[PDB]
């Protein structure tokens, strides 16, 4: 009954076109710049990418890495804070009550989830930059409006391989099971925390339950954007391929197919932490459920 | 720094018309170029980013075309309200650099304008300064030569001249020349004369007056 | 509504030094670049300098490389442009700029400007502040057209930009032509505000010259007769 791990917590900023996770590379957009060095394999006009496209984005996430470090000193704060709130024996040895302890919680939570955004304020600049630089390198290609899209769909054939590799369904039933024995349990404690005059384990659950219930919703939204990244590339192949279009149009094609592998590729890599973070907060509720109900005496 | 040359530096077209700016670069810029648009006591007005892109809300009229160092703004037809001054600009290179920026007019029927001389105050001259002030009213086009002849002399080097917007309600300029000589120099000769030529003229028309009289 | 208000500007000595201020509101103030255009009086855009969302870059023309300094506040939507040392040259009006950025499956921007402010004066000379002179350009009957007469009203050397001239407190408009000021070799303003009015007015309608000078407080009225 204690947690070795939050990596769990994320922040979005403003925009909401940022996500920062803990897990690397911290930004999807450090996928989608992988992608676009392997789109410039095909191109001639643009082969110089595979030398500057990645000392640039290196960089960029050697920075990303070393923004989220900084905030370990904080990481560590609330790690330590909420094995207390977990632990009603580890909670039995301070001497201040739980509610004054919880706001602890709170307010160095978001400290520690501000934290990871504050150090990455100008990696979201730096992001927009090489975006640019991406954009404005399409402009060398040799075409107007009789751009190739032979690359295009060859990407996409590859990408619906690589898609089928994750079992969707797999991770769909998962968290649909625990959802419904996520909820089962929160119901249950507001009917039954009255019968038994026990506040330490119980206060103990609804904090586990209150966490458990944020995982949750972080799982259940990178289900959906990597279904949707799904589904939609899917549509793409079984769309019209028309041989020849605009320079524009290519530049929205390699960011918009470039863009759906990121998300899923993020999304994939953020789902098996979630799971492996639900079940490790579900196994402590389930344990001090049976404390609650194995000392009837 | 990557300069850019917009002749023809001016262009006196009608509404209905088609206006068509050019735009030149020292060195290429690719595709990276941007068209404004600016009235007199206004902010500028994007209206064309990358060439070829319109910005939000601007009229489908104003097409963009080009490519390299040669650049073109077209304007199908013109509309009382697209007249004003349109500069290019390039985002390349660092060190950002405008173009040199043409104004469209309203062409209008050839117009003579009404010159008028006014010889220095008696108030001013009992200071030091002497002001005479040559006045071209309501003229088209804007193109006019202000000559400033005292005793028959061809005066250069002592006369400041300003200009006006077109008109709003006729289409016309406006100048002023103020010739400032010394009080000592100004007492020494007697006649003063301001000598215009304009396209609405036949022959120079010539505005003089004698001291004290 | 989505605008930009620039503040901060006057009147400096070469070498003085002003911070202008430019405060955004509408938008959000951290997603955008912004930028510093300036415009010399009867001249063309020059682009002064640029600042990226989070100040994670700096960029500056030459000729204020070394001199200028840019800073934003996202916490106070606003934008600085720290001037140092200025010169003559740098006399122009100062417009606060936001870059263009796009938001579609990425955010991407480019360095062209689509939103402006209405822009300071920023005027740089060792001249100080002067009053200006009015003096009557009157009208004569030898120097009458056909039915037309012009009469005028010189305001002559004042410091600095600028000046309101109106006549009979805003009663005659129509005719009116108040010229763009010169700058005198003395480095001092000087304009003239003319009028053309019937012949026949002449003696029996008044004629009052309203000037304004608001850097020295100064207003004149002066009755142009004939």
């Amino acid at each position: 009954n204690t947690t070795d791990n939050i990596d769990y917590f994320d922040i979005s900023d403003e925009s909401n076109y940022y996500l920062i996770s803990q897990l690397r590379p911290h930004f999807s957009n450090i996928y989608f710049f992988d992608e676009f060095k392997r789109y410039a394999s095909y191109h001639t006009e643009i082969k110089r990418y595979e030398d500057i496209h990645k000392t640039k984005v290196n960089s960029l996430l050697n920075e990303a890495s070393r923004a989220i470090g900084i905030c370990n000193r904080a990481k560590n704060t609330v790690k330590g804070l909420i094995n207390i709130l977990e632990n009603p024996q580890k909670f039995k040895t301070q001497r201040e009550s739980y509610d004054v302890k919880l706001r602890q919680y709170e307010e160095k939570k978001e400290a520690f989830r501000g934290c990871l955004l504050n150090k990455n304020r100008k990696n979201l600049d730096q992001i927009k930059k090489i975006n640019n630089e991406i954009r404005d390198l399409l402009e060398k290609l040799k075409c107007s409006q009789d751009c190739q899209t032979n690359v295009y769909f060859d990407m996409i054939k590859i990408y619906l391989v690589d898609f089928k590799k994750m079992p969707y369904e797999n991770y769909d039933t998962f968290i649909k099971q625990y959802k419904n024995s996520y909820l089962s349990g929160v119901d249950m404690i507001r009917k039954i925390e009255k019968q038994i005059d026990n506040p330490v384990t119980i206060n103990a659950i609804k904090f586990t339950q209150k966490e458990m219930g944020y995982i949750i919703d972080r799982f259940e939204y990178h289900l959906q954007k990597v279904k949707h990244s799904i589904d939609q590339v899917t549509a793409l192949s079984d769309g019209v391929k028309p041989k020849q279009v605009t320079k524009n149009r290519l530049k929205e094609y390699y960011f918009n197919i470039g863009n759906y592998y990121s998300i899923f590729k993020f999304g994939k890599d953020s789902l098996n932490m979630l799971n492996k973070a639900l079940i490790h907060k579900e196994k402590i509720v389930h344990n001090l459920l049976g404390e609650l109900f194995g000392h009837l005496e | 720094e990557i300069v850019l040359t917009q002749s023809p530096a001016t262009l006196s077209l009608s509404p209905g018309d088609r206006a068509t700016l050019s735009c030149r670069a020292s060195q290429s810029v690719t595709t990276f170029l941007a068209w404004y648009q600016q009235k007199p006591g206004q902010a500028p007005r994007l209206l064309i980013y990358d060439v070829s892109n319109r910005a939000t809300g601007i009229p489908a009229r104003f097409s963009g075309s080009g490519s390299g160092t040669d650049f073109t703004l077209t304007i199908s037809s013109l509309e009382p309200e697209d007249f004003a001054v349109y500069y290019c600009q390039q985002r390349s290179n660092w060190g950002l650099t405008f173009g040199g920026g043409t104004k469209v007019e309203i062409k209008r029927t050839v117009a003579a304008p009404s010159v008028f001389i006014f010889p220095p105050s008696d108030e001013q001259l009992k200071s030091g300064t002497a002001s005479v002030v040559c006045l071209l009213n309501n003229f088209y086009p804007r193109e006019a030569k202000v000559q400033w002849k005292v005793d028959n002399a061809l005066q250069s080097g002592n006369s400041q001249e300003s200009v006006t917007e077109q008109d709003s309600k006729d289409s016309t300029y406006s100048l002023s020349s103020t010739l400032t000589l010394s009080k000592a120099d100004y007492e020494k000769h007697k006649v003063y004369a301001c000598e215009v030529t304009h396209q609405g003229l036949s022959s120079p028309v010539t505005k003089s007056f004698n001291r004290g009289e | 509504e989505v605008q930009l208000v620039e503040s901060g500007g006057g009147l400096v000595k070469p070498g003085g030094s002003l911070r202008l201020s430019c405060e955004a509101s509408g938008f959000l103030f951290s997603s955008y670049s912004m930028n510093w255009v300036r415009q010399a009086p009867g001249k063309g855009l020059e682009w002064v300098s640029s600042i990226t969302g989070y100040s994670s870059e700096v960029f500056y023309t030459d000729s204020v490389k070394g001199r200028f300094t840019v800073s934003r506040d996202n916490s106070k939507n606003s934008l600085y442009l720290q001037m140092d040392s200025l010169r003559a040259e740098d006399t122009a009006v100062y417009y606060c700029a936001r870059a263009l950025t796009i938001f579609g499956v990425v955010i991407t921007d480019y360095w062209f400007f689509d939103l402006w402010g209405r822009g300071t004066l920023v005027t740089v000379s060792s001249a100080s502040t002067k009053g200006p002179s009015v003096f009557p350009l009157a009208p004569s009957s030898k120097s009458t057209s056909g039915g037309t007469a012009a009469l005028g009203c010189l305001v002559k050397d004042y410091f600095p930009e600028p000046v309101t001239v109106s006549w009979n407190s805003g009663a005659l408009t129509s005719g009116v032509h108040t010229f763009p000021a010169v700058l005198q070799s003395s480095g001092l303003y000087s304009l003239s505000s003319v009028v053309t009015v019937p012949s026949s007015s002449l003696g029996t309608q008044t004629y009052i010259c309203n000037v304004n000078h608001k850097p020295s407080n100064t207003k004149v009225d002066k009755k142009v007769e004939p």
